[PDB]
RNA sequence: UCUCAUGGAGAGUUCGAUCCUGGCUCAGGAUGAACGCUGGCGGCAUGCUUAACACAUGCAAGUCGGACGGGAAGUGGUGUUUCCAGUGGCGGACGGGUGAGUAACGCGUAAGAACCUGCCCUUGGGAGGGGAACAACAGCUGGAAACGGCUGCUAAUACCCCGUAGGCUGAGAAGCAAAAGGAGGAAUCCGCCCGAGGAGGGGCUCGCGUCUGAUUAGCUAGUUGGUGAGGUAAUAGCUUACCAAGGCGAUGAUCAGUAGCUGGUCCGAGAGGAUGAUCAGCCACACUGGGACUGAGACACGGCCCAGACUCCUACGGGAGGCAGCAGUGGGGAAUUUUCCGCAAUGGGCGAAAGCCUGACGGAGCAAUGCCGCGUGGAGGCAGAAGGCCCACGGGUCGUGAACUUCUUUUCCCGGAGAAGAAGCAAUGACGGUAUCCGGGGAAUAAGCAUCGGCUAACUCUGUGCCAGCAGCCGCGGUAAGACAGAGGAUGCAAGCGUUAUCCGGAAUGAUUGGGCGUAAAGCGUCUGUAGGUGGCUUUUUAAGUCCGCCGUCAAAUCCCAGGGCUCAACCCUGG
């Protein structure tokens, strides 16, 4: 019968891990888009409100959850996640500082 | 990883080894950073400076099978721990 | 001795000053000390330097392409204005 | 009268002759060598420099059943047990080969800050409760084959969620984040998750050094600089938008050509010149190009995708492959090896362990390729003879040479004994009945190559007649040739000897050390002056250069001195 091939086995495993890692990265991509599409909408709106920051506080937890869960897996390095999370916190403060909250 | 093994350097059919600490992935005749002994099976002589060897073993150096036996005949492990 | 001095010609750019360094070293074949020249790029975030001034350099992590130094004041000088 | 110094040689040729100047040529040493003639052994090394041209065949990376489900064999078709296609884990980024590309942080040396790091070591805390899948397998099905398709089932150190957190984000409030079990007379080892360190390894930046050409003088536009927004393990025009106009260069930018670099190798009185085989380190490449996945780590020689060229299979629909891995074939070339044995040792990967794999490596075989070492007989041999050559015809030389007589046996033949290397109680040796030792026989098995005009050690005769031919230079030969060919003899080497090619020396003939420009080659037709170079005297300052004392570093090997070990040497090893 057919013999083994360890090189081909690494090809089979890589495709499975690729689909895992590819999907696991795209989750981090889409959940950020919900935030920035909102902050772009919340900035152009001239009505300041504290209540409107609570849905954003729900999405930021969904973002940190997707990112931090990815650091557990072999996709992202720990310093990489700090840059993505910092970009969310940094861009969040722009709406805070551009308006009267600071 | 650091490892304590021995390299060959001598004449054909007359093996004369020397103990040395080098990286594992490096080849047999790799770049050395500290020579810590000398040994041959024919004459069966050994200097085996202990103060240098203990410096590496504290830092996680793993001897090989025969280097373990060479150090076993010495009493270095009892003073190592 | 350790760091390199230099003249600070062409200080037009923003937050940066071109600097000309000079050194002497013997010629290997004939053993004569020749005055060689080499330029560098440094940064002064305070913009406290202008053309005509004397400046000292220091090593630091790279700021941009070809700009990998920091401009500081000189340590040992010989002004000694009108000593007896 | 100390000590240092162990090291510098010339010769021929211009002229009728001489003194100069200036080129050519030779005597030396070396080689990854090749060819020619010849050829006994042993020891240590070396062996595609050209077509990075194309490759048949075999091997060169597998491993764990003590991670999991299934299947097979055997048995008393029953227990233990042995084997594995698949899932999963680690290694396949080490090791091996090759210098095509590369003129620059690539290499060497000397420093740095804004980073990562599986395995190893050290250390502080944890592992609670649930669920869903794909393989294998079963059924059906498409193909010539390689490989598939569909419908259902299933385990895990594989997948997912919840809960917890000495961690991450942030000014803070706040928000987010995990885990796996396995073996077992049960102590309890191998592992898993988070966090902080050590070492090694790797990435990035910088000073210095790093080929030729000016009949290449202007080059650059994301180009130099910033901000903001990005992005990377991390700094950075690494990317992008806008703004500013800088950046490199006549001390050689740009362009063109060449080339892997270094420790070192060869030459040299030295200064320095040339060079980068074997050994060792770094970089780079993997049929030609491009791209990414995986992973701690790659843009991966024996991994994947695409394009292109070539080769092979085909049932013409469609597939397979990359020896610059070992050995080997074709071709090119003056020219460089067995399609060998073994994992015993060394080293590497997996495993709890037993053990498995290892064309790395360790060995054998071919070659006078090189270096070193030993033989191809010692002693005696009165007188005389044969024979070759020469002669002034008396003799001389080959020649103590041979013959002959004794003595010995490295080597040769026959017959026995016989290791070390093995580290680990014993056993465990590819090499190998190898090295090595004892006994017997018997001078028995073993020398050739070049040269003999001067440089240059070594000479006559015959033949030939500017003929045939020699020659590194000067030049020899035209009827008495020490220069051609033959003979005898001699000299110098010796299992080698010579020829050719390549580098250095000689060559002070690119003259820093160490040359010259009135007439021998060489002073712009002349002057003013930019850059550049150098610069009067006296007293202070500083200490860049310079000098002294210490520290670190320039790996090992090689070279130098000493010491030791192979019967000596080459060679191997220790120390400095
Ligand atoms: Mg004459
Ligand atoms: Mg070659
Ligand atoms: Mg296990
Ligand atoms: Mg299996
Ligand atoms: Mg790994
Ligand atoms: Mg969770
Ligand atoms: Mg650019
Ligand atoms: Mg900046
Ligand atoms: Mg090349
Ligand atoms: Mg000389
Ligand atoms: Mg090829
Ligand atoms: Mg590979
Ligand atoms: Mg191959
Ligand atoms: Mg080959
Ligand atoms: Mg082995
Ligand atoms: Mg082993
Ligand atoms: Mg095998
Ligand atoms: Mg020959
Ligand atoms: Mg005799
Ligand atoms: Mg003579
Ligand atoms: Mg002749
Ligand atoms: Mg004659
Ligand atoms: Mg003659
Ligand atoms: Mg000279
Ligand atoms: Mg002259
Ligand atoms: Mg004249
Ligand atoms: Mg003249
Ligand atoms: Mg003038
Ligand atoms: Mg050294």
């Amino acid at each position: 019968l057919k013999k083994a091939d360890s090189a081909a086995k690494r090809t089979r495993q890589a495709e499975t891990r690729r689909l895992r890692n590819k999907a696991r990265k795209s989750e981090v991509k889409t959940r950020m888009r919900k935030v920035f599409e909102a902050l772009d909408a919340l900035k152009k709106k001239s009505g300041a409100s504290t209540e409107e920051l609570v849905p954003i506080d729900n999405l930021i937890a969904e973002a940190y959850s997707a990112i931090d869960k990815a650091v557990v897996k072999g996709t992202l390095h720990r310093n990489t996640a700090a840059r993505r999370k910092s970009r969310l916190a940094r861009n969040k403060k722009v709406v805070e500082i551009h308006h009267g909250w600071y | 990883m650091v490892k304590l093994r021995l390299k060959r350097c001598g004449r054909k059919q007359r093996a004369v080894y020397r103990i040395v600490a080098i990286d594992v992935r490096s080849r047999r005749e790799g770049r050395d950073l500290q020579k810590v002994g000398f040994y041959d099976p024919i004459k069966s002589q050994t200097y085996l400076n202990v103060p240098a060897i203990l410096d590496f073993l504290e830092k996680g150096a793993q001897p090989t099978e025969t280097v373990y036996d060479i150090l076993k005949r010495a009493e270095v492990f009892k003073e190592f721990r | 001795m350790r760091s390199m001095q230099g003249k600070v010609i062409c200080a037009t750019n923003d937050k940066t000053v071109n600097v000309e360094v000079v050194r002497l070293a013997p010629h290997p074949k004939y053993k004569r000390r020749v005055r060689k020249k080499k330029k560098y790029q440094a940064h002064d975030p305070d913009n406290q330097f202008k053309v005509g001034d004397w400046v000292q350099l220091d090593k630091c992590r790279p700021i941009s392409k070809t700009k990998t130094f920091l401009a500081v004041a000189p340590e040992g000088r010989q002004s000694s204005a009108t000593r007896p």
